[PDB]
C-alpha cells in the first residue's frame, strides 16, 4: 500500500512568514512525501532566533525529511550541520519541479556548505529552474552528474563553481565508482551512480 | 523575505574615498545583523565590516580598520559603508548581506540572506 501526502513548503500557509526550517515548525513535516511549495534551509535555523521564540535546530531531526519524495517548488540549502557528509536528509527526494524558483532563477541551490558528496541517490528529475552548487569547499562528485538526464525545460543551465577541485578530488579516492556510466554519481557508492554500467 | 541590493560602486583612484549602499527590501520590520564582504579574483570571500540591528554594535577586518566606517538607517532601510584612502587591495566585488537576530557575524557561514554585488575598481 502506498501512501503520499502533501504538505505545505516554508513560506505557504502554515509556514506563512517563516524563513527557515526550524525546531518549531519541523515536526510538521513528519510523514510528508510531497512538499507544495519550497524548502528553505538557511544559517538562522541552526543558531536559534530570539525574536520569533524559535530555538537551535537539532540537526538529528533533519531525518524528518527523509520521506520527501517530491518537491514542487525549489530546494535551497544555505547551511547545514558540519558532522553530515551529505545531504542523506533528502536521499530519497526524486523530483524538484521548479514552478518557483529562488530569485526566480534556481530550482536547486546547495550553497556555502562543508559536505563532500550531495547524497542526492534518488533525484531523476529537475524539471524546471537552474541548478546552483557553489562555495562548498569539500564537495566532491558534483561535476560528474549528466544535468541534461535531469532537466525537462529548455533553457535550464548550471552554475557549479569554487568547490572542491577536480584534481584534489581525483588525487584522493573520491570518484565515481567503477560500476557508475559515464553519467556520473552523487556519491562513491553503486547506489549513488545515476546509472550503472 | 529580504531582498539586498548593492550600489555605489565603480572605479576610483588611489587615495580617494567611496560609499557602498545597501537597500533592502521585503519582510524588512524584524531584526537583521548585516555584514559587508568582498572577494578579490582568485582570493575568496572575506569579512569587511558588519553591523548590529541597533547600529550600536560594529566590527571591522584589520584590512580595513580606520579607514572604512559602516553604518545603517532602519527607517530608510540601509547599510552604507564609507571607504576612505583606498587602496588597489581594495579591489574587488563587495556584498552585502544581513543574519536574522541582532548581532553581526564574522564568517559568511551565519548570513542568511545576499546580495548580487557591486565591483569596486581601485586603480593608481
Ligand atoms: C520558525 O518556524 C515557526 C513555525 O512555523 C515560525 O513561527 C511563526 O512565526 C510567525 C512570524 O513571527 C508568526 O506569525 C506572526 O504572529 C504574530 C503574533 O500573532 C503576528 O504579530 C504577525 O502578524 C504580522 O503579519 C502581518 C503580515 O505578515 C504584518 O504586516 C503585521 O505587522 C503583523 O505583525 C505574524 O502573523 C507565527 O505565529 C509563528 N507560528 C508559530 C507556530 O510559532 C517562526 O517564525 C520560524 N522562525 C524562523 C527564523 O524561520
Ligand atoms: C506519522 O505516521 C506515523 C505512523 O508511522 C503515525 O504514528 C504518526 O501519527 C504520523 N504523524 C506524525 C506527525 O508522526
Ligand atoms: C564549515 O566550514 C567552515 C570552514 O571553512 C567553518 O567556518 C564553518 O563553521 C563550518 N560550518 C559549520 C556549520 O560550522
Amino acid at each position: 500500500l502506498e501512501e503520499k501526502k502533501v504538505c505545505n513548503g516554508i513560506g505557504i500557509g502554515e509556514f506563512k512568514d517563516s524563513l527557515s526550517i526550524n525546531a518549531t515548525n519541523i515536526k510538521h513535516f513528519k510523514n510528508c512525501t510531497s512538499i507544495s511549495g519550497d524548502l528553505h534551509i538557511l544559517p538562522v535555523a541552526f543558531r536559534g532566533d530570539s525574536f520569533t521564540h524559535t530555538p537551535p535546530l537539532d540537526p538529528q531531526e533533519l531525518d524528518i525529511l527523509k520521506t520527501v519524495k517530491e518537491i514542487t517548488g525549489f530546494l535551497l540549502i544555505q547551511a547545514w550541520p558540519e558532522n553530515r557528509t551529505d545531504l542523506h536528509a533528502f536521499e530519497n527526494l526524486e523530483i524538484i519541479r521548479g514552478r518557483t524558483k529562488q530569485h526566480g532563477q534556481f530550482s536547486l541551490a546547495v550553497v556555502s556548505l562543508n559536505i563532500t558528496s550531495l547524497g542526492l541517490r534518488s533525484l531523476k528529475e529537475i524539471s524546471d529552474g537552474d541548478v546552483i552548487i557553489s562555495g562548498n569547499k569539500n564537495l566532491c562528485y558534483a561535476n560528474t552528474i549528466n544535468w541534461k538526464k535531469l532537466f525537462g525545460t529548455s533553457g535550464q543551465k548550471t552554475k557549479i563553481i569554487s568547490n572542491r577541485g577536480e584534481n584534489s578530488c581525483k588525487a584522493t579516492g573520491q570518484v565515481c565508482h567503477a560500476l557508475c556510466s559515464p553519467e556520473g554519481c552523487w556519491g562513491p557508492e553503486p547506489r549513488d551512480c545515476v546509472s550503472c554500467r | 523575505q529580504v531582498k539586498l541590493e548593492e550600489s555605489g560602486g565603480g572605479s576610483v583612484q588611489t587615495g580617494g574615498s567611496l560609499r557602498l549602499t545597501c537597500a533592502a527590501s521585503g519582510r524588512t520590520s524584524r531584526s537583521y545583523g548585516m555584514g559587508w564582504f568582498r572577494q578579490a579574483p582568485g582570493k575568496e570571500r572575506e569579512f569587511v565590516s558588519g553591523i548590529s540591528w541597533r547600529g550600536d554594535s560594529t566590527g571591522y577586518a584589520d584590512s580595513v580598520k580606520g579607514r572604512f566606517t559602516i553604518s545603517r538607517d532602519n527607517a530608510k532601510n540601509t547599510v552604507d559603508l564609507q571607504m576612505n584612502s583606498l587602496k588597489p587591495e581594495d579591489t574587488a566585488i563587495y556584498y552585502c548581506a544581513a543574519a536574522a537576530g541582532s548581532a553581526w557575524y564574522g564568517t559568511l557561514y551565519e548570513y542568511d540572506y545576499w546580495g548580487q554585488g557591486t565591483q569596486v575598481t581601485v586603480s593608481s
